[PDB]
């Protein structure tokens, strides 16, 4: 029941005042599901980039986080090609860091910012982060032809 | 009616105690000759709002769980004992959430445990 | 170039990959760090091949499986690899670490010292076989000085040297699984409790859970003594700054109540707490006790063999502090002599006023002892000086606690007044001033609780023709 009131605020709040560079609606196709977009980041190798999302809500949310995968394919050391996300506001503590204090919208921001900033500590793609750590230009190579290639139209 | 009612406070543990403190004291200044309203204004020494409504029209004094008023008859009435948070709580809510944390300890009808969105200790007797 | 050497284990060993060791020569780094970032499912299988590949029969075997191990080590450390992959390496270099001679070991050991001097330790994965390798020294009983002396030596160097504040806990949890001597684990804890000094306060309490884990297999009087002569040092200063509060009264707490779940389960370390606890002569009494170790002892009543023991030694020092101080207070040549160390009423009042941050195991203890002081050592003598004022004093005491408990624990004060009711009730067999006089106090701070305790009062006057009159009255 946490789980009405919690998506009727966080749906409309979205709607009218979302985070700049994200949106996220209640996908048409799924009324249960939500579709999530982040736009291309500036002085990022996602720069020029639509990524798409799928958003959903877990049945006993807001004492669980949400489970969001990328529809977009992305170069990430902490993000593999299928959208899995190494972050630990995705998982219930101690090792994860989820509570009804933080939300769509923060997480949303959270995952932006990582886009941003990728943390290597957190491995999902061991070559990519490696190339992260070591060849910065190979990887903002392949990962803004991949922007090119995946989150283009 | 002009007798005395059975009385409490709900809200915050360092916004209750002196009400309950000032209650004790004054409790025989209470007389049935006046009205309810004219005792508790000379028993608790203060003014009442009426209805505080326009200014604080999305405030949130919601659960801050489930973000809504009104669960069920159900209000936010269990508080957080912090100046930085005063996040109002269900009862229901903070039970669910606080019962899955490994900090949580149960005494008797009682829960430890952390404020959600402050980490501080809140206490919720059942 | 990864599938030569999986046909040349499929065959035979020592034969064709021994030589092949001798052959490429290059450097196993190449060949696992850019075939790891690739395919580590590789690595997995490799290992299985070196190590049949290199046995330890021959010194050129086993000096490629002294390198081997200390790149794996730096590799899985300074490198962002998966769990997934770590979980399997490092399972395959504690599976074979058994069958070593001597002086490998001791440098391989000599390496991980020279790790928790400097090297960043990111994961104490790494670490997972410090444990193994001085049990398998031990095992080879043979001189390389025998290999449990070099073992010694070994943890006595890892206590001398500097502990990697950020994972000193994760250390001191590996020394849970070797065994030890008595020397060996109070070494490594006194070292492990050095390090409460400088670190948050937060992780001290889990810290104090894997010390206690080792005490149980080493030293109990130290882990305790440590914690108490801590905590009585931090209240002090937290006392004289006052002459940090919201989180100091959490720590002491959730560390009485970790403290509880083992001597649950070890009911020597209850012994050992009591018997550091022993008023015996009173000189030792005002060296010990504090307002921490008795918030604990009184957590410590809610144990069924313990509660009792508990009791009888807080309350029999209690009297000796009227006694000490009153026959003290007779005197100057004896004010002269001692600086007078606060006195154990005060000690218990000030644990009810810490109590307040609702650590609400202690109280059963309170009202249990509260109400065990009054029973004790009410007025029946009355219905001298020496067995009458230290007995007022102490019924005062009891009095004391549960009139200033009650003003503060909302959730008790329904049953401190049952249990007074109980008291003033039937008898009158016995004298019950003292009951009626707390009952005053207790009804004049805050006598809304009649209100929430209506039944029971109800069920006082059913008694209130056979009650004689002083009491009706009062
Ligand atoms: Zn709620
Ligand atoms: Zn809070």
């Amino acid at each position: 029941m946490q789980r009405a009131s919690r998506l009727k605020r966080e749906l409309h709040m979205l709607a009218t005042e979302p985070p700049p560079g994200i949106t996220c609606w209640q996908d048409k196709d799924q009324m249960d599901d939500l579709r999530a977009q982040i736009l291309g980041g500036a002085n990022t190798p996602y720069e020029k980039g639509v990524f798409k999302l799928e958003v959903i809500i877990p049945e006993r949310y807001p004492f669980e986080p949400p489970q969001i995968r990328f529809l977009t394919p992305i170069y990430h050391p902490n993000i593999d090609s299928a959208g899995r996300i190494c972050l630990d506001v995705l998982k219930l503590p101690p090792k994860g860091a989820w509570r009804p204090s933080l939300n769509i919208a923060t997480v949303l921001t959270s995952i932006q910012l990582l886009m941003s900033e990728p943390n290597p500590d957190d491995p999902l793609m061991a070559d990519i982060s490696s190339e992260f750590k070591y060849n910065k230009p190979a990887f903002l190579k392949n990962a803004r032809q991949w922007t090119e290639k995946h989150a283009r139209q | 009616p002009t007798m005395l009612p059975e009385c409490f406070f709900l809200g915050a543990d360092h916004v209750v105690k002196p009400l309950g403190i000032k209650l004790s004291r004054n409790i025989h200044l209470w007389d049935p000759e006046n009205s309810v309203l004219q005792n508790l204004k000379d028993v608790l020494e203060i003014d009442f709002p009426a209805r505080a409504i326009l200014e604080k029209s999305d405030f949130t004094m919601d659960c801050g769980i489930c973000y809504a008023y009104q669960l069920d008859g159900t209000i936010p009435d269990q508080v957080c004992d912090n100046s930085q948070c005063g996040q109002p709580f269900h009862q229901i809510c903070l039970y669910e959430w606080l019962r899955g944390l490994l900090t949580s300890r149960q005494s008797f009808n009682i829960i430890f445990g952390e404020c959600p969105y402050c980490s501080k200790p809140i206490t919720l007797k059942m | 170039m990864d599938q030569k050497i999986l046909s040349l284990a499929a065959e035979k060993t020592a034969d064709k990959l021994q030589e092949f060791l001798q052959t490429l020569r290059e450097g196993d780094l190449t060949n696992l760090l850019q075939n790891q970032a690739v395919k580590g499912k590789v690595a997995g299988a490799l290992l299985r091949a070196i190590f049949k590949g290199s046995p330890c029969s021959e010194e050129a075997g086993t000096l490629r499986r002294r390198k081997i191990y200390t790149c794996c080590i730096q590799l899985v450390e300074s490198g962002d690899l998966q769990k997934e992959i770590v979980s399997e390496i490092i399972g395959l270099l504690m599976l074979e670490a058994h069958h070593f001679p001597g002086p490998l070991l001791v440098e391989l050991a000599n390496e991980f010292i020279s790790a928790v001097r400097e090297g960043s330790l990111v994961n104490g994965k790494s670490l997972e076989l410090l444990p193994i390798i001085l049990t398998a020294l031990a095992t080879k009983k043979e001189n390389l000085l025998s290999g449990e002396e070099c073992k010694k030596q070994l943890i006595n160097t890892l206590c001398s040297g500097r502990w990697d504040q950020q994972y000193v806990i994760q250390l001191t949890s590996m020394f849970k699984d070797v065994p030890l001597t008595a020397e060996e684990v109070e070494f490594v804890v006194e070292k492990a409790l050095s390090m409460f000094s400088k670190m948050n306060l937060q992780e001290i309490p889990p810290l104090v859970y894997q010390l206690l884990v080792l005490s149980s297999k080493g030293s109990r009087k130290s882990v305790l003594e440590g914690i108490i002569a801590f905590f009585s040092a931090l209240d002090k200063q937290h006392n004289e700054e006052q002459s940090p509060s919201g989180e100091l009264r959490h720590v002491e707490g959730t560390i009485i109540l970790h403290i509880v779940f083992a001597i649950k389960l070890d009911y020597e370390l209850g012994r050992e707490l009591v018997k550091h606890l022993k008023v015996g002569q009173q000189g030792d009494s005002n060296n010990n006790l504090s307002p921490f170790s008795i918030a604990l002892l009184l957590s410590v009543t809610r144990i069924q063999r313990f509660q009792d023991q508990v009791l009888d030694l807080l309350k029999t020092s209690v009297v000796k502090s009227f006694k000490d101080l009153q026959l003290l207070q007779g005197s100057k040549f004896l004010q002269n002599l001692v600086p007078h160390r606060s006195y154990v009423s005060t000690m218990i009042l000030e644990v009810v006023k810490n109590s307040v941050h609702s650590w609400d195991h202690v109280t059963q203890g309170l009202v249990e002892l509260g109400f065990i002081l009054m029973d004790s050592y009410g007025p029946k003598k009355v219905l001298p000086s020496l067995s009458r004022m230290p007995n007022q004093h102490a019924c005062k005491l009891g009095a004391n606690i549960l009139l200033e408990t009650f003003k503060i624990h909302e959730m008790i004060r329904q049953e401190i007044l049952e249990q007074v009711l109980n008291r003033v009730v039937t008898r009158a067999s016995s004298p019950i001033s003292h009951f009626l006089d707390l009952l005053s106090n207790i009804v004049m701070y805050a006598p809304l609780v009649l209100q929430s305790c209506s039944s029971k009062v109800t069920e006082a006057f059913d008694y209130l023709s056979f009650l004689p009159l002083q009491t009706v009255q009062r």
